[PDB]
């Protein structure tokens, strides 16, 4: 019945700089806490053993400390490879429990998104359904507003988001919007344009295309 | 015509000994020897009062595992003198209270070079080297 | 090197029964404990049970005891996991980890995490459909195209672009779930409109569920 409960989620922080996860259990553990880092692939690898015992293989900018309940993962000189989910475990008693998991995102610079947009396939049409695709390619941070528009009407219940995760080389984010409706849907309408909110853009950027 | 048991009863030697010649490291007064015959966690015993003269089998406390393991190399295990009466935890031969992780057995206890806390085992039937003491 | 090697991604129908493999390699099999782990949602970790790999005997979480069974071959040097009764809550991620020698409170190494997907829904393989550059992509010298692979089921789909040749402004979306029923995914790379028509960007498009490869060229 020993819990483990991480204080964060996500943590932000710059190349170079130092990021303190930390983890509580229950109950006193007796410094039986593992540091797991899991990448984006789904590789997990251990990286510290007993608290504060650095399992050979890994950089020593990874450090452990804690003791009872309390416990504290430290990643110093932050590099580009260090973006991942960092899990603490302990294996005082059975079962074994994990963290929920802090998930390190590097902090960088804003980053203006490249706006694209694509029209809908003739292949695709030739089936009854019209994909309109906008494109926003590397930016930082990750919030922005995609607003979709036919005919300058304001759309909703017909998009769906998809985001990737942060670069290995510059840390932007890429989002890809998807507006679907049928043939007949997409023939009764003429303009059709996606709008982009986003902080490092001073002004609204919209971008449209005529069917 | 079959089988005979031997109740064997084991204790702390009395006596001092040091072989300066054959130990495997020394700290503060003790020689700590590692039986080059690997053996059982209950003969390991035997194994050490008989390695030399005032040797037996040896539980090591916090201060003296780190020198055991650095005396150990990557595969190698061993086999460490630390049982459990019940109740009050983990003793040795010569007394106290020994933190040992205990979730995968109850009986014998091993290190290894990277252990930080005496490991008991799920099987002690395994065949590793004995830790053995001697007083100087 | 790889010394945890687990099984493929399996899709597995509601109620039904899977067997998860789980190979050694580069360490003597018999000295470890096998410790099973399993990934739900994105994050969340949930410890299963462990197996003893010299006797097979094995421990479990109470709350994993009536769905997984851990056995181990000896000979091949394989951790098997047989869970049952799978309901639509138990697609997620299984790690099977090795535990450290002198340290079995700690795992010190992880297979790379067999896919578990429990779903009525029947394999679908993929449409691709490109996703032409036009200048109205075309911003600041740089243009995008791509290509749109949809409607398949179940996950994954590996898309590359000329099989290898490219991988920089390669942007491969996490698939997207439709009022079709199955997934949608978007790999977009953005390129010098200067080398349009000089260059070609052949996208590779892989459903091994359903045996599926598509090899389509982006053009105007």
């Amino acid at each position: 019945d020993i819990q483990m409960t991480q204080t964060t989620s996500s943590l932000s922080a710059s190349l170079g700089d130092r990021v303190t996860i930390s983890c509580r259990a229950s109950q006193d553990i007796s410094n039986y806490l593992n540091w797991y880092q899991q990448k984006p692939d789904g590789t997990v690898k251990l990286l510290i053993y007993y608290t504060s015992r650095l399992r050979s293989g890994v950089p020593s900018r990874f450090s452990g400390s804690g003791s009872g309940t309390d416990y504290s993962l430290t990643i110093n000189n932050l590099e580009q490879e260090d973006i991942a989910t960092y899990f603490c475990q302990q294996g005082n008693t059975l079962p074994f429990t994990f963290g929920s998991g802090t998930k390190l995102e590097i902090k960088r610079t804003v980053a203006a998104p490249s706006v694209f947009i694509f029209p809908p396939s003739d292949e695709q049409l030739k089936s009854g359904t019209a994909s309109v695709v906008c494109l926003l390619n590397n930016f930082y941070p990750r919030e922005a507003k995609v607003q979709w528009k036919v005919d300058n009407a304001l759309q909703s219940g017909n998009s769906q988001e998809s985001v990737t995760e942060q670069d290995s080389k510059d840390s932007t984010y890429s989002l890809s919007s998807t507006l679907t409706l049928s043939k007949a849907d997409y023939e009764k309408h003429k303009v059709y344009a996606c709008e982009v909110t986003h902080q490092g853009l001073s002004s609204p950027v919209t971008k449209s295309f005529n069917r | 015509l079959h089988t005979f048991q031997v109740p064997q009863n084991y204790t702390k030697a009395n006596c001092t000994y040091c072989n300066t010649r054959e130990y495997t490291f020394s700290y503060k007064g003790c020689c700590f020897y590692f039986t080059k015959k690997k053996h059982t966690w209950n003969g390991c015993f035997q194994a050490c009062a008989e390695l030399y003269p005032c040797t037996y089998f040896y539980g090591p406390t916090p201060d003296i595992l780190p020198v055991v393991t650095r005396n150990l190399n990557a595969i190698e295990s061993l086999w460490v003198g630390v049982y459990r009466v019940g109740e009050g935890n983990w003793t040795s031969l010569d007394g106290g209270t020994f933190k040992v992780y205990q979730i995968f057995g109850s009986h014998c206890t091993y290190v290894s070079k990277f252990s930080t806390v005496p490991v008991s085992h799920h099987e002690c039937s395994f065949l590793k080297p004995c830790l053995c003491v001697s007083q100087r | 090197e790889v010394q945890l090697q687990q099984s493929g991604p399996e899709l597995v129908k509601p109620g039904a029964s899977v067997k998860i493999s789980c190979k050694a390699s580069g360490y003597t099999f018999t000295d470890y404990n096998m410790h099973w782990v399993k990934q739900s949602h994105g994050k969340n970790l949930e410890w299963i049970g462990f197996i003893y790999l010299y006797n097979g005997g094995t421990g479990y979480n109470q709350n994993f005891k009536s769905k997984a069974t851990l056995t181990v071959d000896n000979s091949s040097s394989t951790a098997y996991m047989e869970l049952r009764s799978l309901t639509s809550e138990d697609s997620a991620v299984f790690y099977c980890a090795r535990d450290y020698y002198g340290n079995p409170y700690a795992m010190d190494y992880w297979g790379q995490g067999t896919s578990v997907t429990v779903s009525s829904a029947s394999t679908k393989g993929p449409s691709v459909f490109p996703l032409a550059p036009s200048s109205k992509s075309t911003s600041g010298g740089t243009a995008a195209l791509g290509c749109l692979v949809k409607d398949y089921f179940p996950e994954p789909v590996t898309v590359s672009w000329n099989s290898g040749a490219l991988t920089s402004g390669v942007h491969t979306f996490p698939a997207v779930l439709q009022s079709s029923g199955l997934y949608s995914l978007s790999s977009v790379v953005t390129v010098p409109s200067s080398s349009l028509g000089t260059q070609t960007y052949i996208c590779n498009v892989n459903h091994k569920p359903s045996n599926t490869k598509v090899d389509k060229k982006v053009e105007p």
